[PDB]
This record gives C-alpha cells, structure tokens and sequence, in this order.
C-alpha cells in the first residue's frame, strides 16, 4: 500500500504553471512601477527576477535528481544537516508559510469573483472571507477524492490561465498595432529612473513575489513516471515560458495605461478590460478569479506530500503518512492542511507576515544549494543523470546572501520577533522527537487517538 | 504500524456497521455544513445595499483651468508668441492644469468692424501652422486648448459699440472654422455689453455641443448680483460662466458662506465655475494674508476652479512699477523684469518658489494633486454645516470612499472650531478623530490624527482634515 505514481511529464508542467501563475502579475505590476519610477527598470527588474528563478530552478531540478525523494528543500536539508534544522524548517513551514500563502491566494480569488457586483467600491469582508473558505473546503475534498481527479483540474486551470493571458497580450499587440504611444517610446521610456538603488532592492523584493512556486515539483516526486527524465524537463520547459509571459504581459499594460493611471489603481487587469472592453469586461475580473484557484489546488496538493514525509522520518505524529486503501490517498494530512489554512481566516493583516520570513524563506534555499555543493565533494559518486555547470549555485548562493542581507540592514525591525518564532519551535522539537524514556501516562493516550482517528478515517500505514 | 493498527486488525475491527453509520453521517455533515455556508455567502451578499453609478465626466470636470490673458508677458520679450509658449508645457504640466483659455490671437485692429476678422491670426503671435503644432503638442500632455474669440479686445468696448448683429454672425461663422482646427472650446468676455446675449449663447451652445459633447463655452460677465447671473442661465444650462460673484467680499466668513450656499441652492447643485473675476488675478482683490485661504477653497468647493497665470506664485501688479494691471509680466527667473535691477526678489519668482516646501506655489501643486485624484473631490457632494463666528466649514463625501472636511478661519484673532454637525446624514457624519492631510501655514504637524473638539483656528489658517467611511 503506496502512494500509486500517476503524475505525467505535461502534469508536472501544469503544475508549476498553475502555481506560479496566481494573482502576482495581477494585484502587483504596480508595486515595481512604485518603487521603479521609469517603466524600463520595471521590465528590468522582472527579467532579472526571472533569470534569478530559472538559476535557482536549475540547481533544484539537478538537485532533485541527485537525491530523489519527496519533501524537497526539507529532505536535502535531512540528508545534508541532519535532523534539528530540518525540523525547523518543516515546523515554520507547517505553522506559517503555507497556510498564509494559500490563505491569501484564496482571498484574492473571492474578491476577484465577487468584483463584478461591486464595480467601483469595496466587496464586503466577511462575504470575500466566506468564498474563501468555501474554495479550500472545496479543493481539500477533491484531493481527498482522487488524485487524478486533482491533475485534471490543476491543467484545465492551467490552460484558462494561458487564454485569459494570451487575450490580454493579444489586445496589447492591436494597440500597439493602431499607432499611437502612451509609454513604450525610443527614448521616452526612463524619465524617473529611481537611481541610488536603495529603493531599488526594495522593488526586486517586490517582483519576486509573482514567481515564487517555482520549487514545489520537488515536493512531490516518488509520484512522477521516470522522474529522473521527467523532473528537469519539467522544469525547463515551464519556466522560461513564465519569464517570458510576464514581460509580454506588463509591456501590453504599458501601452493601454499611463503612469499616473496605473499609479492610482488597484486592480490593473479591471482598468485594462475597462478600456479595451467597455461592457463584456467582466471576464476579466473572473478569469484572474478562475487564476488563483489553480493555484489553490496545486499548493494544498504539495502540502500534503510535504507533511507526509515529515512524518515518516518521526518529525511529525504517525497518523499523517496514513494512506487510504483503495483510494490511495493521504486524508489525515489534507484535512490537516485544510485545517490550518481555514485557521488564518482571523487574521485582519496578515499580508504583512511577508516582511517576517522572507529572510528564511532564503535562507533555506541558499542552505540548500551549499549542501549541494558540500555533498558533491563528500560523496562524489552517485547517480547524477543531469549534472549542472558550476559557478550559477555559486552566484545564487552570495545572491540569496544578498537579499538576506537587505532584511538585517535596512529593515531590522520585525526580524527578531520572526526568529523567537523558530526557537519557540525548538522545545517542540526536543519534548516530541528527543525525549524517549516516554511515560505510559502519555504514550497510550497517543496510542488511543491515533487508533481513534484510524478508525474515523479508515486509513491503513504504508508499506513498500 | 508504527503508533497505531496495521491494515488487518483495522478492517477486522472498523469495518462493522455503526462505525460505517457514523463516516457516512459525517460525510453528510460536512456536505450540510458546506452547503449552509455557501447560502450564508449568498444572503451576506445580496443584503449587502448596492453602490452608486458614477456621473460621467467630462474633461473639465477633472481639475482647473488655467487663463493667460497677454501671451507677450507670459514669456516676455523676442519669444511673444506662439511657438515659446510650446516651451511652458511641462511647467503647466507641474500645476495640473486639464485646459488651457489662450487669450484672443487674432486680426483685430482696433473699432473699425471691417478690418476685425475672427479667421486669421495676428502676425505678432505666429501663424496657423505654429498653432496647429501649438495643439498637436498639447495633446501629447493631456492638455486642452480654450481660444477666446472676444472681438474688440484692443478697445474699450469689446463687443463694437456700433453694428450689433453683423459682428455676431462672424462669431457664428469661426466657431465651426475654428472647431475644425481642432480647439477643445471657446471662450467670450464682456457679455453685459453684448446686445441678446442671452439668445447668442443658446445658439453657440448649441452649435458647439452640435460638433460633439467633449465641447466647452465660457462665459464672462462683470456681473456681480445673483438674480442678473441667473438671468443667463435659465435657457442654456451647460454653460460655464465666470463673473465677479466672490469678488465683493475680501472679508469675514458668514458672507461667504452664505454667497456659496445660496448660489448653490438658486442654481440647484449644478456643475458651476468658481472664480473671483473673469480676467483679473488674485491679487487685486485680496490682501496678502487671504491668498492661501482662497485658495484651499477654490479647489474644495464643487465646481471647475479658474486662476489666471501668476496666481500659483502670488503675482501682484502693484508691487512692481511701470507695469499695467491688466496684463503683469510673470516672473519665472530673477532676470525676468529687466527695468530697476534688483526689485524682483528671489521668492517672488517661479524657480525660487519650487524650492520652498512652504511656498505658496507648493500649495498650488499640493492641492491641485488632490483634486485631480480624489472622487470625493471629482464629484462628491457638498454639506456646508454652523461652526463660530467666522468659520467656514464643510465636507464632500462620494459614496464610500475617502471623505474631506475644510475648515476656513477668515477672521483676524483665532478661536476654536465648535463643530456642532448635527445637521448631515448618517453616510457622512463626524469622527471623533480625523488625519490632517495640509495646512496653510506652518506649525503643525502633517499626518497625525487631530480630534475635533479641541480644534483651534490660528488667524487666515485653513485646515484639509480627513476621514473614511465608517459610524
Ligand atoms: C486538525 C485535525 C487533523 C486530522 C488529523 C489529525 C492529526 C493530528 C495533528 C497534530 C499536529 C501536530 C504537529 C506538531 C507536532 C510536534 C510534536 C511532534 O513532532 O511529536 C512527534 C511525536 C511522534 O509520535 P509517534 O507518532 O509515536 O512517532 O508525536 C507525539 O509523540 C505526540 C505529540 C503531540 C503534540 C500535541 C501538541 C503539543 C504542542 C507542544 C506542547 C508543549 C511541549 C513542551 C511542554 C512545555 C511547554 C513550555
Ligand atoms: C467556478 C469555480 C469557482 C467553482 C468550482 C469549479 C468547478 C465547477 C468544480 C465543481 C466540482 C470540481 C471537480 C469535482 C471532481 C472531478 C471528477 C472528474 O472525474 C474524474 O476523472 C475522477 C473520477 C474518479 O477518479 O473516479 C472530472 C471533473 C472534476 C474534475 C470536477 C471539475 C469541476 C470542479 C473543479
Ligand atoms: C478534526 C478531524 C480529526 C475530524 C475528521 C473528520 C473528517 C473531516 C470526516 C469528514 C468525512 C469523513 C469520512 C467519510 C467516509 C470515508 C470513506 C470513504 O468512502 C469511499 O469513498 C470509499 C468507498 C468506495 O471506494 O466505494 C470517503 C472518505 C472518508 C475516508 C471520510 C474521511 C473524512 C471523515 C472521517
Ligand atoms: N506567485 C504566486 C502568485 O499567485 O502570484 C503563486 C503561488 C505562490 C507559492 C509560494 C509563495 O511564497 C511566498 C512566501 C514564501 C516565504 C514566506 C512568506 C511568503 C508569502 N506568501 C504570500 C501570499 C500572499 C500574501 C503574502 C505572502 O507571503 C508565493 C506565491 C504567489
Ligand atoms: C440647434 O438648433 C437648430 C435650429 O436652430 C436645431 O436644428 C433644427 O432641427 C429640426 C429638426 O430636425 C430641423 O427641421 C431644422 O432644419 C434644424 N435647424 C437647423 C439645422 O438650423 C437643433 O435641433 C438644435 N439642437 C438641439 C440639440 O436641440
Ligand atoms: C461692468 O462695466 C461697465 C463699464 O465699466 C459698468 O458701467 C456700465 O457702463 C455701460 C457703458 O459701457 C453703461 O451703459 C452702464 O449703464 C454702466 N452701468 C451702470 C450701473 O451705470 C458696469 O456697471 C459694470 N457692471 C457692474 C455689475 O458693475
Ligand atoms: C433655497 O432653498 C430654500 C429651501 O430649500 C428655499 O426657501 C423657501 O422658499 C420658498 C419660496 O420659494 C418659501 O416659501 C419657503 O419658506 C422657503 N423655505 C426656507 C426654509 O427658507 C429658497 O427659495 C431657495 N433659494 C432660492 C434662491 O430659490
Ligand atoms: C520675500 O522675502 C523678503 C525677505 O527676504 C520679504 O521682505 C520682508 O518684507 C516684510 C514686509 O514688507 C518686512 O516686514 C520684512 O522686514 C522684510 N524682510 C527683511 C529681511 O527685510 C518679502 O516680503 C518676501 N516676499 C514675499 C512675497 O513673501
């Protein structure tokens, strides 16, 4: 009774497309012109955000041939650093990044859904709250179901967020196409290149967040057909594709919109189907609606693997990585993340949780790719079918080491509250995985709700 | 296995009826609960009240309009005509400016009628093909282009004191010749000595809203009594009309209180022009402590705001001799006024003004920032409400979005405030606490939260406190 490999080449690509593609090239390409100034250095600094993801995609595809098991960044962190740090990372990331991420992508579904009822004010709160917490409801009990069920939605989304891309691009080309420039001149295109670069970082960190995902089929290989083949070309073929729909995306918003139009928007795509539209606009608003679902799906479809694995190496209870037989599913870690993302429907503003972690969310990553390397000169003879050319982790190593850096010097303040947060996990660590010579006042009681849940659920360990 | 039953002992045991009752009867709970939230979305939603439909603008609803009487002493000497003025277009892109009333350009030689045509420009201005290049390169800034077309505007009566109607079909004839070049509007002046004007305006209205509804018509009378202002506008009702209706006070604040709200209830809460003359600056009605306290209310006040130029930097005709009243000569530089070396200081001028984050031309670019943006400014509504003896105090309040509160102190010795509301409805009532967004003189601090009860009004100081939707 194993997990039952079924996901495809093309399903990975769907994957990474889908989760990438949500609500950042949507509720976002303003941030960069606000902190940019000139609407060349925007175009800029989304290439550079790009090439930045396609090296570090590089690095985790040849990573995740090298090693090879679910829970990736989390289970090189296993085999490189040992057990504490790993649990580190897979408690914050239990307690806090995933569930805020998915949390928020569903938020910004519901408002997206219910804006062409409220056309210029503000949807009601606890009506965009209440389709939020429908729409994880909804998917968690898909998954559940069935895990063809959940790569068939993943790239039907994927595929209407290509259609509800391409439409934009394609009326971009018809405005250009009629002659007339409101941006995108020769050598009008500069004038408030915010120079100095001290505003500057703070843009790039504001650029990245649209392409963040790009690290999340490494969480759910040992579910892949030929994975060694099927990982790397996954990858390369989905993400180039991104970089390049994320320019061609923001150049056709330059030439509809001006500066100080966009500058006192909210919601870009709304002002762009407004003029290039008029009345049938409101696809728009549902089809960056019908974009953050996708990207629902395919984060509470990892979560899931990642919670999985964290159990099987007695990081977490036992009763996660229990399968159902004869759906062959994992139902106490998807109700387990469901749970935790509908519990951060409380928070007022917790878009601000970005600032808190985003130095660690790095940090794991540049402590990945050092492993890598200092694995490669340890045991320097494995099955490396796809080997990449050195010096790129090299400068991703001191570049995640630079935007680490912006977040001690520039703006320290909510830093130190971030890390109590890690050494607060610490004696969770110690009281769950360290102290053996348990008592039997603790150890039946455990015993009896772990069998207790078993029988709710009806689901078997597993066993190669 | 590890913690719990393997596969065997766990189909063995929970595989018997009742523990079969009680998944599927959670199964139905959870698709009862989903389905109790999912109508609990819908009656939020529809209970929700709706929201208003937005008025559908024109251009000149959108910011202030910006009059340059002599195009000679706007540049200044050589560079008099219209291809110098191309050069001022990003200046006039600093203030905010949506139009443009370019003064009368041209052939007019003086009270002979047959030697006044309204068809072709005057040598010392340029030519057509300046004019043109003039409008295609205002175009590229968002900047509309107003032409007036008064006739005798060398001598002292504009409208030709001798043959009535013959100088009025020529005016009927360049509208349309003139409106094909493609100016954006027209303006006349002087219409108390025009002879059926209240007939004239109706057919050029109607043959300038006949080209298209992006179109504009100025007015401008010497009129200062409300019932002959209201005389004019009882045919034609899309017409902007600049008088000198404000102009008489220069004084306390219930006059003008009252000179506002009653214009805006005789009229009944049309879109107006609020201006303080038809040609004439600031300056030669108000001293100067009153000038940033009119200023914050012209551009609060609902309606299309009308400065001359030299009104953002405070440009006085009486503080420079040998100049006329009528057309002063701008000061952009310190080498702008060539006579007396020495009399043009360094903040009366427009460079030594854009350094000052307390100018006065700081103020202008301040506030005609807001009232570009801001809906509650665009097309908000007006609520005036009782205050102290000699305060003006109102709100503009959209539907839901960012409110606004002036406050105006007109008098001479301070006081308090004393916001007794008790008067707007319940979409638009006060805060206990409300931002401060500006002020017209310094000490004070910009941002921070006041509340408004012990508000306190130092002499001329206005206040742009501010407020959301909310109780
Ligand atoms: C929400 C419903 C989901 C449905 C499925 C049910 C799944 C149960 C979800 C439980 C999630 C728990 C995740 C975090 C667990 C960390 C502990 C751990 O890894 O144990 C492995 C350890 C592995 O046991 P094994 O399954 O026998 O290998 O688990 C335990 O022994 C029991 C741990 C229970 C933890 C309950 C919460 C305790 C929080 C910390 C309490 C304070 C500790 C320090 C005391 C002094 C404080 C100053
Ligand atoms: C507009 C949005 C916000 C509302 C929800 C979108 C769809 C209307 C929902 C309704 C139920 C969902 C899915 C429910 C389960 C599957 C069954 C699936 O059939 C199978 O192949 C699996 C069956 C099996 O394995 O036995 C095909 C349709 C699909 C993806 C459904 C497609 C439509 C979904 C995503
Ligand atoms: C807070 C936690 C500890 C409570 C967990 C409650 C679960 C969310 C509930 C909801 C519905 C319940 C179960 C209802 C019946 C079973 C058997 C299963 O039935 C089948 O579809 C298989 C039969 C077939 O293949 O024909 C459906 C899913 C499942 C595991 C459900 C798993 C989740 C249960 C225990
Ligand atoms: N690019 C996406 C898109 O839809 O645009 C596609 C899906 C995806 C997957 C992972 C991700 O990692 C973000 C992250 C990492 C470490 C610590 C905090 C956060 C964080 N996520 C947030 C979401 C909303 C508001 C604040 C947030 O802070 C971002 C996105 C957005
Ligand atoms: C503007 O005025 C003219 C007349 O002064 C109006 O045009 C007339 O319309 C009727 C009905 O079609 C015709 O029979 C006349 O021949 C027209 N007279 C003209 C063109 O001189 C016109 O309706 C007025 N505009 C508006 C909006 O009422
Ligand atoms: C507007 O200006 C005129 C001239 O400065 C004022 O005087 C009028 O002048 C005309 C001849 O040009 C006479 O026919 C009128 O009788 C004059 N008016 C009066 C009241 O005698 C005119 O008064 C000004 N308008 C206002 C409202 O002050
Ligand atoms: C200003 O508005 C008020 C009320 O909205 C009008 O005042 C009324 O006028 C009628 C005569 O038309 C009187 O019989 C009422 O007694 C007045 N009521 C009040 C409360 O004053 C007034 O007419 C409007 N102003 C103008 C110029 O029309
Ligand atoms: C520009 O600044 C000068 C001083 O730098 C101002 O001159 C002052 O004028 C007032 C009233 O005329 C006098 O009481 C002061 O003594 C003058 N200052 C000095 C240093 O002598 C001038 O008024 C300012 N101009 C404007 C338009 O504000």
């Amino acid at each position: 009774v194993t997990l039952q490999r079924n996901i495809t080449l093309l399903n990975g690509v769907a994957i990474i497309v889908g989760t990438i593609i949500g609500s950042g090239i949507f509720v976002t390409p303003t941030g960069v012109l606000k902190e940019a100034g000139s609407p060349g250095l925007a175009l800029v600094v989304w290439a550079a955000c790009g090439v930045f993801s396609i090296v570090g995609a590089l690095c985790y595809a040849e990573l995740g041939t090298t090693i090879s098991k679910s829970g990736g960044d989390y289970a090189y962190m296993l085999e490189v650093y040992g057990s504490l740090p790993a649990f580190l990372k897979l408690w914050i990331e239990l307690l806090i990044i995933r569930p805020s991420s998915q949390y928020i992508v569903a938020l910004v579904f519901a408002t997206y859904l219910l804006k062409p009822l409220f056309p210029t004010c503000p949807v009601p709160e606890e009506a965009a709250k209440l389709v939020a917490c429908l729409c994880v409801l909804l998917l968690t009990a898909v998954n559940c179901y069935s895990v063809k069920a959940a790569t068939r939605v993943q790239d039907a989304f994927a595929a209407a967020k290509l259609l509800a891309l391409a439409l934009i691009i394609l009326l971009g080309f018809v405005q250009i196409g009629k002659g007339d420039v409101s941006n995108l001149d020769p050598n009008f295109s500069f004038e408030g290149t915010k120079l100095d670069v001290g505003n500057i970082v703070l843009a790039l960190y504001s650029g990245l967040f649209a392409y963040g995902g790009w690290n999340y089929l490494n969480f759910v290989t040992e579910e892949m057909i030929n994975p060694y083949r099927n990982l790397p070309l996954a990858i390369i073929i989905s993400l180039p594709i991104v970089t390049l729909v994320y320019v061609l995306t923001n150049l056709a918003y330059f030439t509809t919109l001006s500066t100080e139009q966009m500058l006192s928007s909210e919601a870009v795509a709304v002002d762009f189907g407004n003029y290039h539209l008029g009345v049938m606009s409101w696809i728009i608003p549902v089809f960056v609606g019908l974009s953050c679902f996708g990207s629902v799906n395919g984060s509470l479809f990892t979560s899931s693997r990642l919670f999985f694995v964290g159990s099987r190496e007695g990081h977490l209870p036992s009763i996660l990585s229990m399968i159902h037989p004869q759906l062959l599913t994992p139902v106490p870690s998807l109700v387990f993340t469901c749970v935790m993302t509908l519990l951060y429907a409380f928070s007022k503003d917790i878009f601000s949780v970005i600032n808190f972690f985003s130095f660690f969310n790095w940090l794991c990553v540049a402590l990945a790719i050092i492993g890598m390397i200092w694995l490669r000169h340890r045991k320097p003879e494995l099955e490396r079918p796809i080997k990449v050319n050195l010096a790129l982790p090299v400068f991703f190593i001191l570049a995640c080491l630079f935007l680490i850096a912006v977040s001690f010097w520039k703006t320290p303040v909510e830093c130190g509250i971030g890390f109590t947060i890690i050494l607060s996990g610490l004696p969770v660590y110690f009281f769950g995985v360290w102290w053996k010579n348990k008592p039997k006042w603790l150890l039946q009681g455990i015993f009896s709700t772990t069998v207790l849940c078993q029988k709710l659920m009806q689901v078997v360990p597993q066993e190669t | 296995k590890f913690t719990g039953l393997s596969k065997e002992e766990l189909l063995k045991v929970a595989g018997s009826p009742g523990w079969v009752r009680t998944r599927w009867a959670l199964l139905l709970l959870f698709w009862l609960g989903w389905l109790g939230m999912l109508a609990g979305a819908v009656v939020i939603i529809v209970r929700a009240p709706r929201c208003r439909e937005l008025p559908a603008q024109k251009w000149w609803h959108t910011g202030a309009l910006y009059r340059i009487g002599d195009l000679q002493a706007f540049q200044g000497h050589g560079a008099g005509n219209l291809a110098g003025l191309k050069g001022r277009l990003d200046y006039l892109s600093s203030l905010k400016v949506k139009g443009l009333v370019l003064g009368p350009i041209h052939k007019n030689q003086k009270d002979d009628v047959a030697q006044t045509d309204l068809l072709q420009i005057d040598p010392n201005f340029g030519s057509k093909e300046d004019f043109d290049s003039l409008l295609q390169s205002a175009k590229k800034k968002s900047i509309r282009v107003i032409l007036d077309l008064t006739p005798n505007y060398r001598g002292e009566n504009s409208w030709f004191s001798t043959q009535v109607d013959t100088v009025a079909t020529k005016v009927k004839d360049a509208l349309e010749f003139w409106l094909q070049a493609g100016v954006d509007g027209f303006q006349v002046r002087d219409i108390e000595n025009l002879k059926d004007a209240s007939s004239f305006l109706a057919e050029w209205q109607n043959i300038t809203k006949g080209f298209s509804e992006d179109r504009l018509l100025i007015a401008g009378t010497n009129s200062s009594d409300l019932q002959q202002i209201l005389s004019l506008l009882e045919s034609n009702k899309d017409l902007l009309l600049t008088s000198s209706y404000l102009s008489d006070s220069g004084s306390t604040g219930e006059h003008t209180k009252s000179l506002v709200t009653q214009y805006l209830n005789a009229t009944g809460n049309r879109w107006c022009s609020w201006s303080l003359s038809q040609a004439r600056l600031l300056t030669s009605f108000l001293p100067a402590q009153l000038l940033r306290l009119y200023q914050l209310m012209l551009f609060t006040l609902p309606g299309t705001p009308v400065f001359s130029y030299g009104d953002e930097i405070g440009l006085d005709a009486a503080a420079l001799p040998g100049q006329p009243m009528e057309a002063p000569v701008m000061l952009w530089d310190e080498s702008s006024f060539p006579d007396i070396p020495g009399a043009v200081s360094a903040n009366m001028t427009v460079k030594g003004q854009s350094e000052d984050p307390g100018s006065l031309l700081s103020l202008f670019r301040r506030l005609s920032d807001q009232r570009s943006k801001e809906r509650s400014l665009l097309h908000g509504d007006f609520h005036a409400f009782s205050a102290g003896p000699g305060l003006f105090s109102y709100i503009r309040h959209w539907d839901q979005n960012e409110r606004f509160l002036v406050v105006l102190n007109f008098g001479d010795v301070g006081l308090s405030a004393g916001l007794q509301a008790s008067d707007l409805p319940a979409s638009a009532s006060l805060p206990a606490k409300a931002d401060l967004l500006l002020s017209t003189q310094p000490g004070r601090e910009e941002g921070s939260p006041l509340e408004l009860e012990r508000l306190k009004l130092e002499p001329h100081e206005g206040l742009l406190l501010r407020f959301p939707y909310a109780a």
